[PDB]
């Protein structure tokens, strides 16, 4: 225990400081707040503390932690919500008995007294490794919880059983070369600190979210990274709501710091509400959630996405696909600025860290489809979606540019859009995904059909109406080409099927992989055919006149039910029959 | 070898040791934690009586009493292997692939000894490697800086992979080397490189060193000096022409101004270190051609232009370092033309010396003067043609014009895949420069008008 | 204590101390019997850092004697203190004998839980038309107000207060509003309006003038708050909070660090300006169980102009919604001179809907927004050219544009308009338009 | 002196070259001494005098960086010599500094252009043409002009 | 204050007053683009009663005694002078009337509104003529 | 140049006394002139001469002759005080007598 030498402000030394190690949480004065030290004299520490500090003077007790701040992870982890530091919250209120934080009171990061069934499926003297599973636990219905040997530890374990027992008292006890060595189920492991993989795999594998514009236009490949614009009225929550619930992934972490009380309730009122439709139960339960005001610690807010991925890390490591979204990136970045300014080291770009990349890119390092630890040799991929908001109206803030450098995924919400109600609101123009060459591989192997021709066809029916667009304005468009005109109608059909999704019918909200080929190819269909008959014969006029029956039927056909898939497939029929028609 | 078991105080990346003696400037010091974890750590400065030590991955999770310090008595130093081409190392120097371990008959100081100006040789080839037009308007030189500039969204990285290997060397492909180094890329972005050299085969006659953005600043800092220093041994004692590419110049930059706010040294002009110029200087200068020695060190530093201004520290500081410019447009890359490369503002200097300067071709030097006099009319042409009507311009100002355009869909790409001889290149040239009536062509002698048509 | 080491400036430096806490304010005692008080902002080992709130003038530090009174500064929560104006520290300028008998309380207080805390429901009249149809304000929720030097945000703050009710609840909206920073002239008239009104004796005021010391100002909002915590949290009354000028207690904690010899963040603000910031406007909205409900309505000054500077862009994150005031509008002299397209409320659409406001709210503010950000396109355009050279659908779009600002958008400070009005004058003004270019499909309801 | 060498030898290199020129112009011959890049110099002051945790004046350089600059631009001339004979040498030296981002803001530029009777300004535009000299003859200055024509 | 002591509101003389200034800001840089020459009558009658105002108003010479120091009383004399050529001069453009035509003829009148500050504040006159003076010679064309 | 630069006691040195009587109201009508014809000269040459107002050219060309005798009159070169007034009053006397109100009818004569 050391005594506060001085006090003033946030900034705090003691003395007898000398066995804490750098970067450890601690405990000041009576009540003991909770503080971090990021220097030592030997033996004064130079601690640092979020809490307020009124009420300690020179001679108060400090305890220190011994340990930097890092997650807990055991039983029972999963379906709550933690704060950056991954305190529990709802435990809080309980054990404080009032709504409001109380300072200098610690709380278990994991409930010790809680009793989870232990199932142990490895047999007794069998060799361990790092990264084996020894048994398995069961926290929630919807996730499997499976526990891996702590990292540094290696040996042969006399004795296995399975009991009910507290992650506090220990399960089975393995040899070790220093002795025998028991292991409790939870496990801690430092939150800045990456997780030991044994090796790093290119994600070619694409994930659906179930959004036609994000599959099809900017698909995200495994433990991906998107960054996603901050306008409010983007309908960004409903697109994050639509990922979580629509997500491929077991799990479906929420992390950033710190949202405005009423911007940030909203969350943890909401995303609870989310029931993920295969497993009929609430999205809670399947992952944890981390939630922070502004009025958190720093520490937390700032480490709140380490604290985030670390979790996702612990599910990836056993070999499950896991799904971090942050929200707000900015607004952790703008608690690093202003621990920056805490640290009173020299400022670099707007006020940020000239070491903020650096700190962008651990973060986002960890993410992506690795190989995990053990004999199994099973591997788990994290697919991390950024969002952010720096209010700056500049698209040069240093958050976004040194994000969308390690990000190979671009998404780009549009108020714009948003005002025309077009949902989802992404900017197909101002959203690029450099995966979406690598993800055509897959799609043209898994579909039978080239995905790839029709979807980079997609683009420039897309891309020519922006041209298109322009000329507008300076001449009609009636002056334009049957040609040109055409593109203008083509386009529109995407736009307003294949762009157009509305979130809150479920048939219309997610759309099968198989159902997303064949509602494209209607829309491609009708170009070739329309082209061939604009070029020659029928005017442009009398192609769209007589069409109406069956371009109304495109139109509807994303409302047809997966089951039902060959039925929106049988457009082409009747299209090519139309053609037919025409000629006289 | 000394071990510090006692540390007087850590503050932030920074550790001051007491009670130490023997210590050297830039002298590498290990330290290793209470736990057994090992962090490398850099040395500024060592005044008597204490020791000031930087370390590379951090302070975070370091005890004092616990920790213990051990020197090593040396600089940094990459081990280098005759053998060590086919193989990829990290900026540490180890190699990632886990292939089998390197044996270094020798090592040698990464920043290296500065090649004497008497005992330098000026440089006397050109590796014709990638793009026609590139060497056409510009010639690359052996042992000669090449500065390429690069912007987000801009191919930057296919034209490295597109330079090493369509680069060759005409008189022999028996002592042919090609370093290259990799810095602060991204992990799917350092396995392309990886991937297209080894699925081109043209890994194994390439050194390579990969450095990841996650990985620690000073790492990323050392990577640089550590190609240079591999490729300085291939062509100082194995007598072979080595080419180094260094990609995401700005990454070194940045990673450098990162160490530097931790230092707390004063920040030069935007941000950037104020002697980046001497630091860019060394590793940039490295490149030439010695007396007496066999083969020559050609270096391309490749750096991404920041808000697509060439004013910006790097940029600008890396041009006077390096020997020559290679600018990359916006335009002619939304225009989908690969690879994407302004001519205009992209001269290589001394691009006369030594391509060829007749080597290359009987006309070459005439026909790239003539080749560039054409294009910067053709595009003051086509730019009447934004302001007035396209008719006002004059019939023979639109062959110009038709020019300009016909010269930067073959002449200004070749795409990223396909290689083009010398002689291929001087043929599409004169092809293209066929248009002009032989009066217009005026600059070009006469013998070489009526050879080549 | 009489024990004083050094004697710096409005600092002070105590020798021999034991027991000293941080934030713990200290009395001081002149040679010629004048008492002054001060609050510590560092102590050492063997010393403790003072700054005297009244000043070092005329002290002598032998004969000098301080005091330690043992505690934070906090306020005297009474249920009678309402109509009743105390200084920045609770010392009642009215001088009135209130004779409160109740506890006390700390000015910091307590975090709010994030899972604990209700989103507003309850809609809350502004008493603008450009604050309810271009933004929505809802109960519990902050709502941040911008505006440079010389504009007139001190007519709209006063507005709000008598011409802000809650919808539905019944109830009187008892407000604490704490003058931080403020000229006298400033100072008199939210007194006088308050007065005039008769109002005045809802709402519980704190007054700090500019001459007011540094620690007292940056004092007034934590001690404003936490009457509106007592109020809300114990009283349960509906509490409403207008604090101006916030740009003072950023000044004001530049004096401070600065005194400390601390180093000064980015734009010289305080590197840690993010959390105090916030824990100042963090105590806002309703809370589970608590019939009380907060309504936060921070009131800054913008330096230089710039949106970039670091209150009006740490408050934006901070605070939930935009209120942004233009020179331009208010050179007009129309008022309020806020332009609707910056300032966009984010926690609008929970206020907005069936009941608490017109269905038809959300289709009427699309268009107004929509047509009137075209208007913006027209005038600046249109006015570089003379003449005819925009379209005959700009020339009409421009029009509104006049009439928007002219009519709509100010309605005057002493004008209050009912949610009605709002949406039945928003119709008149956006029925000029042809009826296909839009826009909720049943359009001819309204009009 | 080449960049990769010694930084502070850059300062000692300008300070050699003068004195050489300078004992041979003693002799009464006419020199011409020009150093490139004279920028680069300056450059070795701004190292020196951050690591002494000195104050820079502008730029982060040396604020009496100007005198430097000034006493080395002096000492070249034209000059009678020391002796009975009193011969007389000229030392015209050419100096080119090199401002970021080709701005006439660099503080070397200034500094070294006020003691100089003649200035030469290259274009950058000029010089993306391709030709040379890129000399600006409408920016740059010579106050000679008027001491060569007769 | 000031509109409790002539019957005249000084709002209505400082606010339309100030429109014009406004006005003119935001029409130079329209002169900018195009030629200043070619504008419309109205707008270009802004710009001369806007210029009339800075050549009357803030145009006082700190050296001469007559304009250095200026009663309150002249101030009403001069800014409503100066003020009513442009509401006389607007219902001439309303007639139809060219904006030169009502231009040219004028410089003997405006003349006297010019120098309308060099006028002793205690004789004034300055000028009795101008306010019936602009009428006669607007209502001529 | 004469616009970024004058004097503050310009007026108490000179009197109406002597050197000059007319200096003061001289110095008004030089300098206005002279802004009013430099923002004509600038006019000019964006818009050419037909966009320039035929009142303006005058002004232009004025501020012309300003630069070429007024503003300079040589490093080694003498001006007499008497000769200074003269070559000012020529200057502007160029236009209309009755264009410049700025200085008394009785003085011009």
């Amino acid at each position: 225990i050391g005594k506060i030498i001085k006090v003033s402000g946030p900034l705090v030394m003691a003395e007898n400081m000398s066995e804490a190690c750098i970067q450890d949480m601690c405990l000041v004065g009576d009540l003991g707040v909770i503080g971090e030290i990021i220097e030592m004299r030997q033996d004064v520490a130079s601690i640092q503390v979020y809490e307020e500090t009124s009420g300690i003077g020179p001679g108060e007790p400090v305890r220190s932690t011994g340990e930097a701040l890092s997650v807990e992870l055991g039983p029972g982890i999963i379906s709550q919500m933690f704060d950056g530091i991954q305190r529990p919250l709802d435990t809080f209120m309980e054990v404080t008995q009032s709504n409001f934080l109380g300072r200098g009171v610690q709380l278990p990061a994991l409930d010790h007294e809680k009793q989870w069934w232990f199932e142990a499926t490895i047999e007794e003297g069998t060799e361990v490794s790092a990264g084996d599973i020894i048994g398995y636990v069961d926290e929630t219905k919807i996730i499997q919880h499976k526990i891996m040997v702590p990292n540094g530890i290696k040996g042969t374990v006399q004795k296995i059983e399975s009991g009910s027992f507290t992650i506090d008292d220990p399960i089975c006890v393995i040899e070790t070369e220093q002795g025998l060595k028991e292991l409790t189920m939870m496990q801690k492991w430092p939150v800045r600190r990456g997780r030991p993989i044994k090796q790093k795999l290119n994600p070619d594998v694409p994930m659906i979210t179930g959004q036609r514009v994000i599959d099809t236009f900017f698909p995200v490949t495994k433990g991906g990274a998107a960054a996603v614009p901050g306008p409010f009225g983007a309908g960004k929550t409903v697109v994050q709501h639509q990922i979580a619930k629509w997500s491929d992934v077991d799990l479906v972490v929420y992390v950033g710091c710190g949202e405005r009380g009423n911007e940030m309730t909203d969350v943890v009122n909401e995303f609870p509400e989310l029931i993920d439709p295969n497993t009929g139960e609430s999205l809670m339960e399947r992952t944890v959630l981390i939630a922070n005001t502004s009025n958190m610690p720093v520490a937390a807010r700032e480490a709140s996405i380490y604290t985030g991925i670390t979790i996702a890390e612990y599910f990836r490591d056993m070999g499950y696909d896991v799904a971090i979204m942050a929200d707000s990136t900015s607004r952790w970045a703008e608690a690093l600025r202003e621990m920056s300014g805490r640290l009173e080291e020299m400022p670099g770009d707007e006020g940020y860290p000239a070491y903020l990349g650096s700190r962008l890119a651990e973060y986002y390092e960890r993410s992506g489809r690795v190989i995990a630890l053990g004999s199994d040799q099973r591997e788990g991929s994290i697919t991390a979606i950024s969002a952010v908001s720096p209010s700056g109206g500049d698209i040069s803030e240093p958050v976004t540019q040194n994000t969308l450098r390690v990000v190979k995924v671009f998404w780009g919400l549009d108020s714009s859009l948003a005002q025309k109600r077009h949902f989802p609101s992404i900017n197909w123009i101002q959203s690029y995904s450099l995966y979406s060459t690598e993800v055509g591989r897959y799609m043209d192997q898994i579909l039978q059909q080239d995905w790839s021709d029709m979807v980079t066809e997609g683009m420039r029916i897309l891309q020519e109406e922006e041209q298109l667009n322009e000329i507008v304005r300076l001449v009609g468009i009636d002056s334009l080409s049957d040609n040109d005109r055409l593109t203008l109608e083509v386009a529109k059909s995407i736009r307003e099927d294949y762009l157009q999704q509305n979130a809150f019918d479920d048939v219309d909200t997610f759309t099968s992989r198989e159902k997303q080929f064949n509602m494209l190819k209607v829309i491609l269909t009708f170009g070739k055919e329309a082209r061939k008959a604009l070029s020659l014969g029928a005017y442009f006029n009398e192609i769209m006149e007589g069409t109406v029956a069956v371009r109304e039927r495109i139109s509807r056909s994303k409302y047809i039910p997966e089951e039902e898939l060959a039925k929106i497939s049988s457009i082409n029929e009747e299209i090519k029959e139309t053609i037919q028609l025409i000629v006289s | 070898i000394k071990e510090y078991r006692t540390i007087k105080e850590v503050v932030g990346p920074l550790m001051a040791v007491e009670k130490v003696s023997g210590v050297k400037y830039e002298e590498l010091i290990e330290v290793r934690m209470q736990n057994g974890e090992i962090r490398r750590g850099q040395v500024l400065e060592v005044q008597e009586d204490k020791a000031m030590v930087q370390i590379f991955e951090g302070t975070s999770g370091i005890c004092l009493k616990n920790s213990s310090v051990r020197f090593l008595g040396h600089p940094l130093q990459l081990g280098v292997s005759e053998d060590m081409i086919g193989r990829v190392f990290d900026g540490l120097g180890r190699p990632k692939d886990n292939g089998p371990e390197i044996l270094p008959e020798k090592y040698l100081d990464i920043n290296g000894e500065v090649i004497n100006p008497i005992a330098r040789d000026y440089p006397d080839e050109f590796i014709q490697t990638g793009i026609s037009a590139i060497d056409h308007l510009n010639t690359l030189v052996r042992g000669q800086k090449l500065p390429v500039f690069s912007g987000s969204g801009l191919p930057h990285k296919e034209l490295a992979a597109q330079i090493a290997r369509q680069a060759t060397v005409l008189d022999s492909s028996d002592d042919f080397a090609v370093v290259f180094a990799a810095i602060g890329i991204t992990f799917e972005e350092a396995e392309f490189f990886m991937e297209d050299f080894r699925q081109t085969g043209a890994i194994d006659r390439s050194v390579m060193f990969m450095n990841l953005a996650n990985d620690p600043a000073i790492e990323r800092i050392a990577t640089p000096r550590m190609a240079l220093t591999a490729a300085e041994y291939l062509a100082y004692e194995k007598g072979m022409h080595v080419l180094v590419i260094m990609t995401d110049m700005t990454n070194y930059a940045e990673a450098l101004r990162e160490i530097s706010a931790a230092r707390r040294e004063v920040p030069g002009r935007r941000g950037y270190p104020g002697y980046l110029y001497t630091n860019l200087a060394t590793l940039f200068e490295r490149a030439g051609r010695i007396r007496g020695l066999k083969g020559s060190v050609t270096q391309i530093p490749i750096l991404t232009m920041p808000e697509d201004d060439k004013t910006h520290p790097i940029p600008d500081l890396t041009g006077y370092i390096t020997e020559g410019q290679i600018i990359l447009t916006r335009e002619l890359y939304k225009s989908g033309i690969q690879p994407p490369i302004d001519v205009l503002p992209s001269l290589s200097r001394l691009k006369d010396k030594g391509t060829g300067a007749g080597k290359t071709r009987e006309d070459h030097a005439a026909t790239m003067n003539q080749l560039f006099a054409a294009y910067a009319q053709g595009k003051q042409a086509k730019e009447l043609a934004v302001v007035l009507g396209e008719s006002a311009l004059s019939d023979i100002d639109k062959i110009y014009a038709k020019f300009a355009e016909r010269f930067e869909n073959e002449y200004v790409n070749q795409g990223f895949y396909t290689n083009r001889t010398i002689t291929e290149t001087l043929d599409l040239g004169w092809e293209l420069l066929a248009m002009l009536p032989r009066t217009e062509l005026k600059r070009i002698k006469d013998d070489l008008l009526d050879k080549y048509l």
